[PDB]
């Protein structure tokens, strides 16, 4: 319960003073994530429990100078408390998921944290185990965009556009790095549209670095973490379509709204597409697996690629 | 009046720092806390309380006799187990270790994390995420991290607990819920997508389940210590052939019209300039794999990419076109 945890916390202090000679207050309570009357009531308590005899010689005693804390005798206490199985398969998980995810973190520093909290910890091949132990498909443009995030520098970007289909050159300011579901995406300030965009790893080619250390306006301006400007808009349009039963594939990665079941196959959803290209592509892709419904206008375009992509199969051979 | 919490720890200090085997009526005599109790049988109650709390908390109690020369049960903490072994952080360590701890929404892994978190950096390293600047913004529509947070939790539990589970799982939302009791061997990540391991009990056959189908009811059943899974089974390389069967299918020539296609593109093989139609372009040879997966990629470009062999994707593509161009009536 909060008890054991609180008694937890209380024994591994001692350690934590041990081995940082003079913290300070306010950064013993960000360590600890506590407020600062917390913090004094727990390190009060601490004070007057020790050794059994409880002379004040063989109890544990503290020396406070000024706004500082340091330990004169610890009784004992010499060494943090071990990890239980919870917490350490918690955090391997943890790390063995955001080992594959690109850019978030270097992945030759997750496979030495993994190493270095094994052999602490003596877990063995029982454990959850990843699939690559050597990635090597990281084209080096992660490690690029990484730095360019620490040291504030201009970078170009060869991004992919699918919904136009295209290929763009720019130039763009990295501001943080983010993660939305299972595809995390860099944020950075375009000055070619000047604006905030979210692009996605896979779809960057390659990276260059400039020396324009320039700090883009969203931080002098204003820098919310989310920016979701255009995540979920009501402007964006959605079309309405019906999905049969074996085109299951799409009600998986897409977000499919307005589901009306129908035994008959005639109930449909709706979905919201950012381009009519898009849309279209997405549409004839399926085949007869997917029939149009709304809007009509969309349905008439559809049906004239369709025709004249026939008439180019015909032409061709 | 003496706290639960100021009891535990002169319990805890009293045993670290006796090199000698304590039975019960010294604790009782000597350790603060225990000199309050009414009667005999209530501080043996509180006690054995306290010790199973402590022993809960995970602190390896050992107990045995005092000496060679008496009987009476004694109790200790041995130093050696109870210390972790030292550990030296890097910088990029930190900085990884301070980003994977803001991944988890669940209160118990969050508090779980937490614990670790402190315990690492009691250790004696700095654990600091402000230097990174990075966050997370998604928290309530990850299917697979945070939609599948409890599951996974579940099968964490019953995997240290080493206890068959039993869930309802469902290959797709068209087809019908199946309760499936299986024996687990791990977890395993890919592509960013969890995968149990386990041993069917129903089917007897190695199965690789998507945590993003099955719900939340991952009931553990069977008594702890009854799995023991094969050592010599590499779990990664069955993810891996369960992930892909077929390597390359055949090597098929499609033709796309220059400045598009990019997602094809990166995908060709080889490839070779032609004009056809009046349009040019790169004739491509490229694998198959998936023919559904291929063919509604050439359908989606329409006139961008035409398909030239083998001729049944053409067949294919030509009787979709043609459904599609029927008008919605079919």
């Amino acid at each position: 319960s909060q008890v054991s945890t609180r008694l937890v916390r209380l024994l591994n202090m001692v350690p934590y003073f041990q081995a940082n000679p003079k913290v300070t207050r306010a950064e013993a309570a960000a360590a600890l994530g506590v407020t600062g009357k917390q913090l004094d009531a727990d390190l009060d308590q601490l004070w007057m429990c020790g050794l059994p005899g409880y002379s004040p010689g063989d109890l544990i005693d503290f020396d406070f100078v000024g706004d500082t804390i340091e330990v004169t005798f610890s009784a004992g206490v010499d060494h943090p408390l071990r990890l239980t199985s919870t917490e350490a398969t918690g955090i391997l998980v943890a790390l063995r998921a955001l080992v594959d995810v690109p850019g978030m973190v270097d992945p030759e520093a997750a496979r030495s944290a993994i190493a270095k909290i094994e052999s602490a910890v003596g877990s063995q091949r029982a454990v959850v185990e990843g699939i690559t132990e050597d990635t090597s498909a990281e084209p080096g443009a992660a490690a690029t965009v990484r730095t360019a995030v620490r040291e504030n520098r201009a970078l170009t970007l060869e991004y992919y556009s699918a919904s136009r289909d295209s290929l763009a050159t720019r130039t763009v300011d990295p501001i943080r790095v983010v993660l939305v579901g299972d595809n995390s995406y860099l944020e950075a300030w375009c000055r070619s549209a000047e604006a905030v965009r979210l692009f996605r790893f896979d779809r960057i080619v390659d990276a260059q670095l400039l020396d324009d250390p320039a700090a883009p306006p969203p931080p002098a301006v204003a820098a919310g973490p989310d920016t979701s400007l255009f995540d979920a808009d009501p402007s964006l349009p959605s079309a309405t379509l019906l999905i049969g039963a074996a085109a299951a594939w799409m009600f998986d990665y897409y977000p499919l709204r307005d589901i009306t079941e129908r035994p008959d196959g005639s109930c449909e959803a709706t979905m919201t597409y950012a381009s009519e290209d898009w849309m279209a592509r997405f549409i004839l892709g399926f085949g007869a697996e997917v029939q149009v419904l709304a809007p009509e206008s969309l349905a008439t375009r559809v049906r004239q690629a369709a025709e004249a992509a026939l008439q180019a199969y015909a032409r061709c051979v | 009046a003496v706290s639960k919490v100021e009891r535990l720890m002169n319990l805890v200090i009293a045993l670290l720092s006796t090199r000698t085997y304590l039975p019960a009526e010294k604790i009782r005599t000597t350790v603060a806390g225990y000199a309050d109790s009414p009667s005999d049988e209530a501080f043996s109650r509180m006690f054995e309380r306290d010790k199973n709390e402590l022993r809960d908390l995970g602190i390896p109690l050992e107990t045995g006799r005092v000496s060679k020369w008496d009987s009476t049960e004694g109790y200790r903490i041995n130093r050696d187990s109870y210390a972790l072994p030292p550990i030296g952080l890097t910088a990029d360590e930190a900085a990884a270790v301070a980003v994977a701890t803001q991944l988890w929404q669940s209160p118990e892994l969050v508090t779980a994390t937490q614990n670790a978190v402190l315990k690492l950096r009691a250790a004696g390293v700095d654990v600091d995420a402000d230097g990174v600047g990075v966050a997370i913004a998604s928290t309530a529509t990850l299917p697979g991290v945070r939609g599948s947070e409890e599951v996974l939790q579940s099968l964490l539990s019953a995997i240290d607990e080493g206890r068959a589970v039993q869930f309802e799982h469902r290959p797709s939302r068209s087809a019908d819920y199946t309760t499936r009791t299986v024996e687990p061997w791990g977890v395993v990540t890919h592509r960013g997508r969890w995968y149990l391991v386990g041993h069917d009990r129903d089917r007897e056959d190695t199965r690789t389940f998507r945590l993003s189908r099955i719900s939340a009811a991952a009931r553990p059943i069977g008594p702890a210590g009854a799995v023991q899974k094969p050592q010599d089974v590499n779990l990664r390389d069955i993810v891996r052939r369960a992930v892909a069967e077929q390597p390359t299918g055949e090597r098929a020539r499609i033709w796309i019209a220059g400045g598009r296609a990019t997602a094809l593109r990166r995908q060709a093989v080889t490839s070779t300039p032609r004009t056809i139609g009046g349009r040019a372009g790169e004739e491509i040879t490229v694998d198959i794999g998936t023919w559904d997966r291929l063919a509604r990629e050439i359908a989606s470009y329409g006139s961008d990419a035409v398909a030239l062999e083998p001729s049944s994707l053409r067949d294919d593509v030509v009787e979709r076109l043609r459904a599609h161009a029927a008008g919605g009536e079919r």
